[PDB]
């Protein structure tokens, strides 16, 4: 009895229509009740209830029954959501013709005009044939929520949704392979479209929301290195403002900024310290955030031996004078072998301003022998300003602050340069990014547009280990993933010269996995007992092998990156030659691929991209593919998310059959198992991994995690070559 | 916060 439509015209309620829809969306699901849904939604209907409202109501109805015991409600809700969005975008369930859609969207200025110039209407007709709009039915409610909220092209003021997932994927393919010769262009478009619509390959939010639209901004994270100079400080700051203004994560290395008290100009003026500048980079970072809060993230890096280290380590400590705190940025403490030995031998660590110890800073990242030489030399030399601190004290201080805030990260710089794709002497890795997985060369700017500066970027993607059947599927998947991002590099715009410089110079990519947890469950391994070591070794060898192959194949086609000669890859060196040897004692799986054939092929034809893999975290992308995030174990079987539209629940993949197979985050007795697996993955990974360390207070006497335990785990990670360490989760129930 | 250096000393980096 009485319903209102979209024009605002009444009509009587035919309740079999609704039922039909529910009936349709339930097709194939197990354990869902259409009556349950009907019952819960019919009670909230009323005379003249907008038709849209009816849709929302049954969607929520379905959405509110999501559960571990009835996980198909996810798909029932999803489909209803998909149906509604169809009507919302097209005024009907059936999506328009690809060509008709693109024309319309070009005329409305929602899509890039180049699409119509780059492809012919018959080409668009051809692409349409690749599309499979029923794939929309494979998304899980949470996923549809993500697509609707941050992927699908829409009007943010009015609310209007202008497209559908399949169109998004086809046009992302179309745009990324638009410069291909016509003999293979559409073959690639089709292959990549299938790869992404069947969730084999995940692509970052910026790419997914924008590639197809008129924008050209797609970089999610930047790495700026700051020289010790007002000009460089100013330059750095300017770069950050431009980059956070395009919503990018910032990773800043401010390690050479000389210490407080250091001479300036001679003896005419003494330095003011690093903090004042850190505060300045922090305002730069939050310059485009509501008030000075909402968004804009950064992670600043400094050597453990910096003279102001003890003041830098407590910058997030809340209990402290305002002037001696830079609380809204995460920090990455950089350690090397020598520092750890100081700890183990119960010795001292000497603190030094980088400005007063010629060659130390470079040595630290590029040459450990030379670092050690210089370090001891300057320890003796009494002319050099310095400070002694007890290694245990320093380490404990750092771990304390890491334990309390969770955000004091570690970067093992020796591991970052002895086991990397680059030549430490020519292009060392002296920092990471926001989430501690990127590891690339950087050069300080002396001005925003300085052409001799170098800024690293994150050009990412990921394989879904839950969606491949065998590891040999990664050969085609790696082809597509490498070929699309490489295209992206030429596709997008660079706001700062230095950022283009490194992009074109080295063409560095960072491809990782999502769904690791589910994959291990599928093979009956766990994280904590070492049961997954060899499988992990097997799996990451495939990933790296096929990515290097794809890049090598691409170099043949289009030429290696300009700066390929600064890579160790160029010198015939491979990941399997410089990994951390201790790894041998925790896994015996033998290399299955022909690395030596490849070694030569790389030597001969080079690599298109200087770096190819990087294991980054992933909330969104994982959500769309209903996959456990990146390489982390799930906290629980059902994940809750808040929204204006209600509570969002997502059940881990195949909970039905794998509930006992999973090993949930807090079921692991400690971090060893996991730190082993990260070490194994690092053997083959070009860049770094976002490793986490987790602690449950319940597992310790008096509920207090022992510092001994914290240092033990830190040393473990170093022992197996872990490059960086990100979050520390302390459970708290 | 209690840290034993002897326990850690024998560790092999
Ligand atoms: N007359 C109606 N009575 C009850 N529910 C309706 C009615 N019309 C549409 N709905 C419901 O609203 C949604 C569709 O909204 P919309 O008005 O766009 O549907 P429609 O397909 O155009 O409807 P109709 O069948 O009248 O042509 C579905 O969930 C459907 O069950």
């Amino acid at each position: 009895l009485l319903v209102t439509k979209r024009d605002g015209s009444t009509e009587r309620i035919n309740l079999d229509k609704i039922h039909r829809v529910l009936d349709w969306a339930a097709e194939g699901l197990h354990n869902v009740s259409i009556s349950q849904v009907e019952l819960r939604s019919h009670i909230q209907f009323y005379d003249g209830i907008k038709t849209s409202d009816i849709h929302e109501t049954i969607i929520k109805a379905a959405a509110d029954l999501i559960s571990r015991d009835a996980p198909d409600y996810q798909y029932l809700a999803a489909r209803l959501a998909i149906f509604h969005l169809r009507k919302k975008a097209y005024g009907q369930f059936e999506p328009p013709a690809l060509y008709d859609h693109v024309v319309k969207m070009v005329e409305m200025g929602k899509y890039d005009n180049h699409l119509l110039e780059d492809y012919t209407e018959e080409e668009f007709k051809q692409m349409d044939t690749f599309i499979d709009h029923d794939r929309d039915m494979t998304f899980s409610y949470a996923a549809v929520k993500q697509l609707e909220g941050k992927y699908l092209v829409q009007n943010r003021v009015t609310g209007e949704i202008y497209e559908s997932a399949q169109f998004l994927y086809i046009l992302v393919a179309a745009c990324l392979f638009s410069n291909y010769p016509r003999e293979t262009r559409l073959q690639y478009v089709k292959r990549f479209y299938d790869a992404v619509s069947t969730f084999k390959i995940s692509l970052p939010t910026p790419i997914m929301s924008g590639v197809r639209t008129p924008t050209r901004q797609f970089s999610s994270c930047v790495l700026i290195e700051c020289g010790d100079s007002l000009d460089s400080i100013n330059a750095t700051s300017s770069a950050i403002v431009k980059y956070v203004s395009q919503r990018a994560g910032i990773g800043i290395n401010a390690g050479r900024i000389r210490a407080l008290g250091s001479p300036i100009r001679g003896g005419e003026a003494f330095h003011t310290g690093c903090i004042p500048f850190y505060k300045h980079f922090q305002t730069a970072v939050k310059s485009c955030s509501q008030g000075g809060v909402r968004g804009g993230a950064a992670t600043l890096f400094y050597p453990m031996w910096h003279l102001e280290v003890e003041s830098l380590l407590v910058l997030k400590n809340n209990r402290g004078v305002e002037g001696n705190r830079v609380r809204h940025m995460d920090y990455g403490v950089q350690i090397n072998k020598l520092m750890y030995t100081r700890l183990l031998k119960g010795e001292d660590i000497t603190l030094f301003s980088p400005s007063d110890v010629p060659g130390l800073y470079d040595a630290f990242f590029a040459d450990q022998e030379e670092f050690e030489r210089l370090y001891t030399k300057y320890e003796k030399d009494d002319s050099i300003r310095k400070q002694r601190v007890k290694a245990v004290e320093l380490f404990s201080l750092m771990m304390q602050e890491r334990a309390s805030t969770g955000r004091i990260y570690i970067q093992n710089v020796d591991h970052c340069n002895t086991h990397s794709p680059f030549d430490p002497a020519i292009a060392p890795v002296r920092q990471s990014n926001l989430c501690l997985e990127i590891a690339l060369p950087t050069k300080p700017l002396n001005d925003v547009n300085d052409e001799n500066g170098e800024i690293a970027l994150c050009t990412l993607s990921a394989f879904n280990l839950g969606a491949i059947n065998n590891l040999d599927e990664l050969e085609e998947l790696a082809i597509l993933a490498v070929r699309a991002l490489d295209a992206l590099l030429d596709y997008q715009d660079y706001p700062i010269p230095a950022a283009k410089r490194g992009a074109m110079g080295r063409r560095t990519l960072g491809i990782g996995v999502i769904n690791f947890a589910y994959y291990l469950a599928k093979h009956g391994k766990r994280y904590s007992d070492g049961s997954a070591n060899n499988l992990t070794h097997k799996t990451f060898e495939a990933i790296q092998y096929y990515l290097l192959k794809a890049s090598n194949e691409l170099a043949k086609e289009q030429g290696a990156c300009p700066w390929f000669n600064e890579t160790t890859y160029a010198k015939g060196i491979l990941p399997i030659d410089t990994y951390k040897k201790d790894l041998d004692t925790i896994a015996n799986e033998p290399l299955h691929y022909d690395w030596e054939a490849l070694r030569e092929s790389i030597k001969t034809h080079g690599l298109r991209n200087s770096t190819l893999s990087a294991l980054m975290p992933s909330e969104t992308s994982s959500q769309i593919s209903n996959a456990t995030n990146g390489i982390e174990p799930p906290r629980g079987y059902v994940s809750i998310k808040a929204s204006k539209d209600g509570i969002l629940r997502q059940v881990v993949p195949d909970y039905e059959h794998l509930h006992d197979a999973y090993e949930l985050l807090w079921e692991m007795p400690g971090n060893d198992g996991y730190l082993q697996l990260v070490g194994i993955m690092q053997k083959f990974i070009d860049q770094s991994i976002s490793a986490n360390t987790n602690y449950d207070p319940s597992r310790f006497p008096s509920g207090k995690v022992p510092m001994q335990q914290l240092l033990k785990d830190l040393l473990t990670a170093y022992k197996f070559g872990v490059k960086t360490l990100y979050y520390q989760n302390t459970r708290d129930g | 916060s209690e840290v034993d250096t002897d326990d850690l000393s024998n560790f092999q980096l």
